[PDB]
Order: C-alpha cells, then sequence, then structure tokens
C-alpha cells in the first residue's frame, strides 16, 4: 500500500540522523487517545472544548497527528516530535474563538515551534482570531493550514491559510493533478478597491493519504486538511535538520518550501501556488541559507501563461485600468523591517520599457515576518497605438534590526529584483471594452448576505466575492473568447472614463448607490454608455424566514439585504422610469431554442412601453417558502431591452437572475444571451432570437405594483461604504475622493 | 541579560519594568535607559479599570514595584471578548486588574 513519507522520500532524511527531535509540534484538532501504540513523546493533552474528555471521538485529531509523528505502520514524518496535542474541536468539528484564544496562549507559553491548523473558517474580519495568529508568529511559530476543501470553485479560500504569515496549502492527488474538492483563487481581503495575494502557498497530496486509526490500524482520507499536516510534518522535520536553530524563524521556513516547490504543468498559480512540495530540494535550501527578504511571487509576466492567468488573459493597453499585483514579502531578518526608501522602477530603453510606468503601495513596517508590495502598471501615452513587449525591473531595500553576533550594532539590509514584462496592444474601440462593477458588492465575512439561489440550503452566505476571477471565472473567460477586453471598477461610479467602455455590467449588486454616482451615471448613458443589470431576489417576507442561528457566535443573524439590494437600484433606475419586483420565481423556461433555469430572480415591475419585454412562465418560489405551497405563473418580465431616445444614447438591458452566469452551483449556463445582449449593447443589433420570439409582451406599466421597500431596522449601515451608521434611517456619507497613484 | 516582550511592533517591555522603542533596545535584551525614549513603569495609555491600550504599557504597568505572570496575564483572553468574535472594549484590550 501507499506510504506518503516515503512518496517525499522521508526516508532519506531519516538515513541523516534526522528524525524530528526536540522540535515541539502542537496538533489542534479533535484530540488523540490517551495510551495510543503509533506514538512517541506526547508531552501534554488538554481540553479547550466544553466536552469533558481528551480522547478522539471522531478520529481526525489520531489521523493528522499520525501523518506527523506515527512510528508504526503507515508512518510519519517526524516519529521523535513533541507532540503537543490542544482539543478545540469538537466530535462534529465545532469549535469558537474564544476556544482559539484561549489555546493560542497556552502555545505561546510552551513555546511550540510548529503548530498545524487542519480545519479553517472563512472568516477574516474576526479580529480577536486574526490579532492572535500574529501574535502567534511573532513568537516564531510555524503555523500550518488548509485552504479549504470548497473547489473547483474560485474565491473559496479559508483562514488562517490566506494570511501572509501562515503557510496555506493545497491538495493534489497521486497523479500531481489539482484535487477537485482544493480551494482556489486570490485572497478577497483587499477588494473591491485593491487586489488580492497569491494562494495557496504550496500542494502536497491530499487524496487517499493513509494514517493512523483511533484504537490502531490504517485508513484512508481525502481533502485539503489531509495536505496540511503532510506539510506540518516536512515542515517539523526540516525545522530537525538545521544545524543553526536561530535561522528558522516562519518567513525562513516559507521561503525554503516556496523556491523548492516543483510547478505543476498546464495549471496557473492560483491553484497551485508556487507548486508541489519537494522535501529533499528544501533541506538543500535552508542548508545553504542566509537571512533574506523575498518575494511572492518573485516576476512578473503577463504574457506567458496559463501560468500567469488571469494577467495573461487579456494584454494591457493605453487608458486601460491599472494592473496590480499584490506581491507578499517575507522577512527572514527579523520580525520587524521597514523598506529603506521608494522602490525604484527601471525600464529598460533598449525593450521598450518606457511604455511603461508603475506605482508602489507598501507596509510602513514589515511585521510579523512579513509584508506587501503592491505594484500598478500602467501604459503611457507614447503606446497608444503601440504593439510589442515592456520590460523592466523592480528593486527594494528591506531593513532590520542588528542581530543579536553583530557587536556593531548595525542595520541588516537585503535588496531583491522583481522583473516585470507585460504585453501592450492598441487601445481597442469602445464596442469592445466592458466595465465589470466590484464597488458596489457587499459580502461575507463582514456581514451576513444571504445565498443567491434559495435551494442551495448548504451554503447559506454569499462569500465568493463576486469577481471576473472568482466565481464568475467561465463567463470571463467566454467573453474574452468572443472578444471582449473586461475591465474591473474598484471605486464609485465617478473614478472612471465613460468614453473608454461600451458597456457597464451590473451583476448582483448590494451597495447602495451615491447621489453623486447616479446623477453622473445618467450623464454617461445619454452620453452613449450602455448599462447592463443583472439582479437576483429581494423579498422582506423571505429573508425574514431566511434568518438561521449563528452557532459560532450565539446569535441570530438577519439578512442585512437580500440577494441583491432592490431598492438601491430603483433609485438609480427611476431616472429611466424602470424598476424591479419583490417576487420570488424559480423554474425551467426555453428561450430561442435555448434551454434556461431561472434560480431564484426577481422580476421587472416597471418598464418604458417603447422598449423589448419577453416573458415566461414560473414556480412562485416565495410562497413555497412562506408556506411551502405550490402555485405557477404566466407572464412573468424577466428580459427588457431599451434604447434612449436621445441621439447617440446608450441602452440598457435588465435581466433579473445573476445565477446563470454564476459558477457556485451552475445548472445551465447564459453565455449565449450574454453574448447577444453585448452585440445589442456595443452595437444597437437587437437580434432576431429576442425580436421574433413568441414570449414578446407589452411591457409592464407598474400599475399598481407595491415598491420593495428596506427591511425594518436592517443593519446594513454597520458595513456599506455609503451609508453613515446612524442606527437608524441611514444616510449616505459624503462622496470619498477617487483613488491617486503615486508613479516613480 | 534581561527578558523581554518578543512580539511587540513598535515596542518592548523588558523584565526590569520599562518600555522601549525597537530602536533602542540593547542586543543584550535590555532597554537602552541612557536614551530618553525608555520610561520606566510606564502606566501611559492605561485606565482605572486596569485595562491598557498596548500589550507593554500594560506588561511595564503590572512590574511596578512576577515577569512571565505578567506576559501571560496582559495578553487578550476569552474575557476579553464578547459573542465570540468582538472585543469587549477594542481600545483597552489588554487588562492587568
Ligand atoms: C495588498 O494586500 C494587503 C494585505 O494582504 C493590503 O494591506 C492593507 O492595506 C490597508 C490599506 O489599504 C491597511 O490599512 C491601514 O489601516 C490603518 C487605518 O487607520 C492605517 O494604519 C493605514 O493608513 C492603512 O490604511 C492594512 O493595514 C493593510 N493590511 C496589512 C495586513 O498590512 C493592501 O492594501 C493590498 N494592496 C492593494 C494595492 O490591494
Ligand atoms: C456555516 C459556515 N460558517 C459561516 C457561518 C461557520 C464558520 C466557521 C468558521 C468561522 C471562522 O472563521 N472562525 C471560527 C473558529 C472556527 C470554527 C470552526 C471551524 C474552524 C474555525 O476556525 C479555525 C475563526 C475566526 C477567523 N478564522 C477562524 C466562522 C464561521
Ligand atoms: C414586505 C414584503 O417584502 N412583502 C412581499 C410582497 O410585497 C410580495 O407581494 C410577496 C410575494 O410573495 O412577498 C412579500
Ligand atoms: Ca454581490
Amino acid at each position: 500500500p501507499r506510504q506518503v513519507a516515503q512518496t517525499l522520500q522521508a526516508d532519506v532524511l531519516w538515513q541523516m540522523g534526522y528524525t524530528g527531535a526536540n522540535v515541539r509540534v502542537a496538533v489542534f484538532d479533535t484530540g488523540l487517545s490517551e495510551k495510543h501504540p503509533h506514538f512517541k513523546n506526547v508531552k501534554e493533552r488538554t481540553n479547550w472544548t466544553n466536552e469533558r474528555t481528551l480522547d478522539d471521538g471522531l478520529g481526525h485529531g489520531t489521523f493528522v497527528a499520525g501523518v506527523i509523528a506515527s512510528m508504526r505502520e503507515c508512518q510519519g514524518f517526524a516519529p521523535d516530535a513533541e507532540l503537543h496535542i490542544f482539543r478545540v474541536f469538537t466530535n462534529n468539528q465545532v469549535s469558537y474563538t474564544s476556544w482559539f484564544l484561549d489555546a493560542f496562549n497556552y502555545a505561546i507559553l510552551k513555546k511550540i515551534d510548529v503548530l498545524n491548523l487542519s480545519i479553517g473558517g472563512p472568516d477574516f474580519m474576526d479580529h480577536p482570531f486574526v490579532d492572535k495568529v500574529w501574535e502567534l508568529t511573532a513568537n516564531n511559530v510555524i503555523m500550518v493550514s488548509a485552504i479549504g476543501n470548497d473547489g473547483p470553485l474560485y474565491g473559496t479560500l479559508n483562514n488562517p491559510a490566506d494570511q501572509m504569515d501562515v503557510i496555506g496549502v493545497g491538495g493534489i492527488d497521486f497523479e500531481d493533478n489539482i484535487a477537485r474538492f482544493s480551494s482556489r483563487g486570490m485572497t478577497t481581503w483587499e477588494l473591491p478597491g485593491g487586489y488580492g495575494r497569491m494562494k495557496p502557498d504550496i500542494v502536497t497530496y491530499g487524496a487517499g493519504v493513509r494514517g493512523s486509526g483511533v484504537k490502531g490500524g490504517c485508513r484512508a482520507l481525502s481533502g485539503t486538511s489531509v495536505a496540511s499536516p503532510v506539510v506540518a510534518g516536512a515542515v517539523t522535520l526540516l525545522v530537525s535538520t538545521v544545524q543553526k536553530r536561530e535561522l528558522v524563524n516562519p518567513a525562513s521556513m516559507k521561503q525554503a518550501l516556496i523556491a523548492s516547490a516543483r510547478r505543476l504543468p498546464g495549471v496557473n498559480m492560483f491553484e497551485q501556488g508556487h507548486g508541489k512540495l519537494d522535501l529533499l530540494r528544501a533541506y538543500q535550501i535552508l542548508n545553504s541559507y542566509k537571512p533574506q527578504a523575498s518575494l511572492s511571487p518573485s516576476y512578473i509576466d503577463l504574457t506567458e501563461c496559463p501560468y500567469m492567468w488571469p494577467y495573461c488573459s487579456q494584454p494591457i493597453y493605453y487608458g486601460g485600468m491599472p494592473t496590480v499585483v499584490n506581491v507578499t514579502i517575507l522577512n527572514g531578518m527579523g520580525v520587524t523591517g521597514r523598506i529603506v526608501d521608494k522602490p525604484d522602477w527601471q525600464p529598460y530603453l533598449p525593450q521598450n520599457g518606457d511604455n511603461i510606468e508603475v506605482a508602489f503601495s507598501y507596509s510602513s513596517v514589515l511585521w510579523p515576518w512579513s509584508g506587501y508590495l503592491a505594484i500598478s502598471i500602467s501604459v503611457t501615452k507614447k503606446a497608444a497605438s503601440w504593439e510589442g513587449i515592456a520590460q523592466g525591473h523592480v528593486m527594494i531595500t528591506v531593513a532590520s534590526p542588528a542581530e543579536t553576533e553583530s557587536k556593531n550594532g548595525a542595520e541588516q539590509t537585503s535588496t531583491v529584483k522583481l522583473p516585470i514584462k507585460v504585453k501592450i496592444i492598441p487601445t481597442p474601440p469602445r464596442s469592445k471594452r466592458v466595465l465589470w462593477d466590484q464597488y458596489h458588492n457587499l459580502r461575507y465575512p463582514p456581514g451576513y448576505f444571504p445565498r443567491d439561489n434559495l435551494r442551495m440550503k448548504n451554503d447559506p452566505l454569499d462569500w465568493n466575492g463576486d469577481h471576473i476571477h472568482t466565481n464568475f471565472r467561465d463567463m470571463y473567460q467566454h467573453l474574452r473568447s468572443m472578444g471582449y477586453f473586461v475591465e474591473v471598477l474598484g471605486a464609485p461610479f465617478t473614478c472612471f472614463d465613460a468614453s473608454q467602455y461600451g458597456t457597464l455590467l451590473m451583476v448582483d449588486s448590494e451597495e447602495e448607490y451615491f447621489p453623486e454616482e447616479i446623477a453622473k451615471l445618467r450623464r454617461d448613458v445619454d452620453n452613449g454608455l450602455s448599462l447592463v443589470i443583472f439582479s437576483d431576489w429581494y423579498n422582506t417576507s423571505v429573508m425574514r424566514k431566511v434568518k438561521f442561528y449563528d452557532e459560532n457566535t450565539r446569535q441570530w443573524w438577519m439578512p442585512d439585504t437580500g440577494g441583491a439590494n432592490i431598492p438601491a437600484l430603483n433609485e438609480l433606475l427611476s431616472v429611466w422610469n424602470m424598476g424591479f419586483s419583490d417576487g420570488l420565481y424559480e423554474g425551467e423556461f426555453t428561450l430561442a431554442n435555448h434551454d434556461m433555469y431561472y434560480a431564484s430572480g426577481c422580476s421587472i415591475a416597471k418598464f418604458p412601453e417603447d422598449g423589448v419585454v419577453i416573458t415566461q412562465t414560473f414556480k412562485d418560489q416565495g410562497l413555497e417558502v412562506l408556506k411551502q405551497e405550490t402555485a405557477v405563473v404566466e407572464n412573468v418580465p424577466i428580459l427588457g431591452l431599451y434604447q434612449i431616445p436621445a441621439e447617440g444614447g446608450g441602452r440598457i438591458v435588465l435581466y433579473g437572475d445573476s445565477n446563470c452566469l454564476d459558477d457556485s452551483h451552475r445548472q445551465k449556463d447564459c453565455f449565449w444571451l450574454l453574448d447577444a445582449l453585448l452585440q445589442y449593447t456595443s452595437y444597437g443589433v437587437t437580434p432576431p432570437s429576442l425580436s421574433h420570439s413568441g414570449n414578446r409582451q407589452r411591457p409592464p406599466s407598474g400599475a399598481g405594483s407595491v415598491t420593495p421597500e428596506r427591511m425594518e431596522g436592517n443593519h446594513l449601515h454597520r458595513y456599506s461604504k455609503v451609508l453613515e451608521a446612524h442606527l437608524g434611517d441611514p444616510k449616505p456619507r459624503p462622496l470619498p475622493a477617487c483613488p491617486r497613484l503615486s508613479w516613480a | 541579560q534581561c527578558r523581554n516582550s518578543i512580539q511587540g511592533k513598535h515596542l518592548i517591555t523588558d523584565e526590569l519594568g520599562y518600555v522601549c522603542e525597537r530602536k533602542d533596545l540593547l542586543v543584550n535584551g535590555c532597554c537602552n535607559v541612557n536614551v530618553p525614549s525608555t520610561k520606566q513603569y510606564c502606566c501611559d495609555g492605561c485606565w482605572p479599570n486596569g485595562c491598557c491600550s498596548a500589550y507593554e504599557y500594560c506588561v511595564s504597568c503590572c512590574l511596578q514595584p512576577h515577569f512571565e505572570l505578567c506576559l501571560a496575564k496582559c495578553r487578550t483572553s476569552s474575557q476579553s471578548v464578547q459573542h465570540e468574535n468582538t472585543y469587549r472594549d477594542p481600545i483597552a484590550k489588554y487588562c492587568y486588574g
């Protein structure tokens, strides 16, 4: 049978005399048995759960520990490791932050070296937890955690594996293909304004690895929570190999793995990070290591891929939105670091470097052992009609306090290059350019925002970020295949030039709208800009039913808003006499010989008469949720086209469901419809499919329809970027200034 | 060789009872008393309820005329959070009283 330890050639390190001696490893899992036959040097077992037992009822803490330090049957990486078992999970894998906070302090008290956290949570706004991890990593604890098991959807990462100072581990299979369950994508703390860092850090085997059983023997399990302890074993084994233990800190340990990984062919860096773990090569890097700063990723190449996706999906051109790469800094010289001066952009004039301007933002102090360097790339005017490659490098300098051996007391220093390579093309025509609205998205963790498809009981939150690179990745790829250049809007509507973009695409928006934004948007549309609005469900009655008890905080949670903030869109859409209803609809249907599925979307309450409205029959999902009764509604207006009467005006397309372009649980894809609607908005061509259809009906006039209203006492203002926290009848803040960059 | 609060982002507290910026910390683990940035038993940022806004100020005030006890006590614990995911008093999260 398989042996994961031997597959990574850990026995080659065993023959050299390294077996994990004196390494204090803490396993935060469901506990361990009292006299398990597979383990030596289990120095302590403690219980931080409300259950009164230290034994492993589920056997997950036993499997995890055995993968790290088992000596019998299915062997472990570090047999001689000094195991510390802290039971923080119940037999059904429930946990609370207060348990973690108390346990984390004890790990600091016991001066642990390697800590493994196999089970993570989507929440990263839990400041008490996030601060403790920083305090823990500041005390020289190497933390390893799984990125999650919610793949192949993007934007499905878990905390604290998504922190800069933690090693986030993914899962591959024994054929080196990425495991379907492994979480993927960029982090989403930085949205909408910024961009997410690259995760996972590295991947390892997480499919059918064999580990210890509760009483004995060995058994198979799959997951990234299986892949995480494989790295914790390798990390524990590597820490024992180092002759000079002082060199080992969270930054240096992570640098070793990063630089020794092997790149999976045909996979991008937001699925595999730097590649698959290589235990032997990592040992060599530590054997010849010197305290230094490094960057993850080590270089920028928006041209050669699939490794560098999405940056290779479309080139840059003059007038396009800035390209941002949030690069992580790991400082192995100290817990506290500093960036000596402004980073230096050095274009290669022989290779058209001057056609690029690069801007920088960075951390005031690098702490703990890490920080960030966000680089913004834009094309200058001279290249507006040029096609080719632009190249150069960036230099940064990191400084940290004097090392102990240095009696001089001088600051440590490290200098790092960052090559940059970009493909520039002439600015495309407006008709081919699509702007993507990200600013008006609201998401969990910060607050409770309900799911989009109410049949998906298993996932009650909207937490994937709603990004063209996370859960709209398949929509994004199809548009590129059709020739459309999609760009993201991370700032209010008052911060983009409408004349550059032919279509503005708002999909499933939750945020309120500034009055200044509405006025600005109206003028832009009157000047030839197009609006495409894909919405989702909203109902004050259904929201009060979707209420559920949040066990992790011990408190009832009410929906801050519905699928989409219909009242906010209506305040925007009033300037053209358009609006949405608060109905619920689901069901299958056909348009132009294409099967379609309506997930939970709303309907068009009001529309101008001159427009084209196609209507369909659906089941009333609102009645089911409220009263579990069944009904069918004929002639529901779900799609509406319109052309602004003013000469050279824009177009407004309305569609009531956001789920046919979302990857979360897609049943059928409506990309054929998006293509037809972009053809109409980008060229005014009304397709025969949506004009000769027998589903056409007179546009609704809105007579007698009750307008959707904001829920009474809803706490959306606590998390909105637009609204002041007035605790009642919230009002928009002053319009914030548009972001600006200091180009080098 | 003084023991020190290893984790401080900006400040460090030594077992003698001083608070000093990282730049003024000696390679022996002690705060440089000869520099004015070093303050003795500085309870700045601390309220009458025994709670402080910075870990190092808490540790220093705990040693007012015991180091491991002060180091452990000043840390945020389960008693510093409400509903598991929010601090009771974010401005004064560290308490020695
Ligand atoms: C790249 O990602 C990093 C984290 O992955 C982002 O760093 C964060 O940047 C924000 C500002 O954008 C920092 O907020 C700070 O808060 C207080 C406000 O009083 C103040 O100290 C600063 O003025 C600043 O606004 C935040 O601390 C920082 N987080 C960390 C962990 O360092 C960064 O924004 C991302 N960059 C881009 C371009 O997306
Ligand atoms: C239904 C799905 N969830 C949304 C309501 C529940 C949930 C789960 C986790 C968090 C969540 O993140 N932590 C809670 C602690 C925790 C509990 C259970 C498992 C892992 C944990 O962490 C290691 C912490 C806060 C910051 N990171 C981890 C929060 C909520
Ligand atoms: Ca959204």
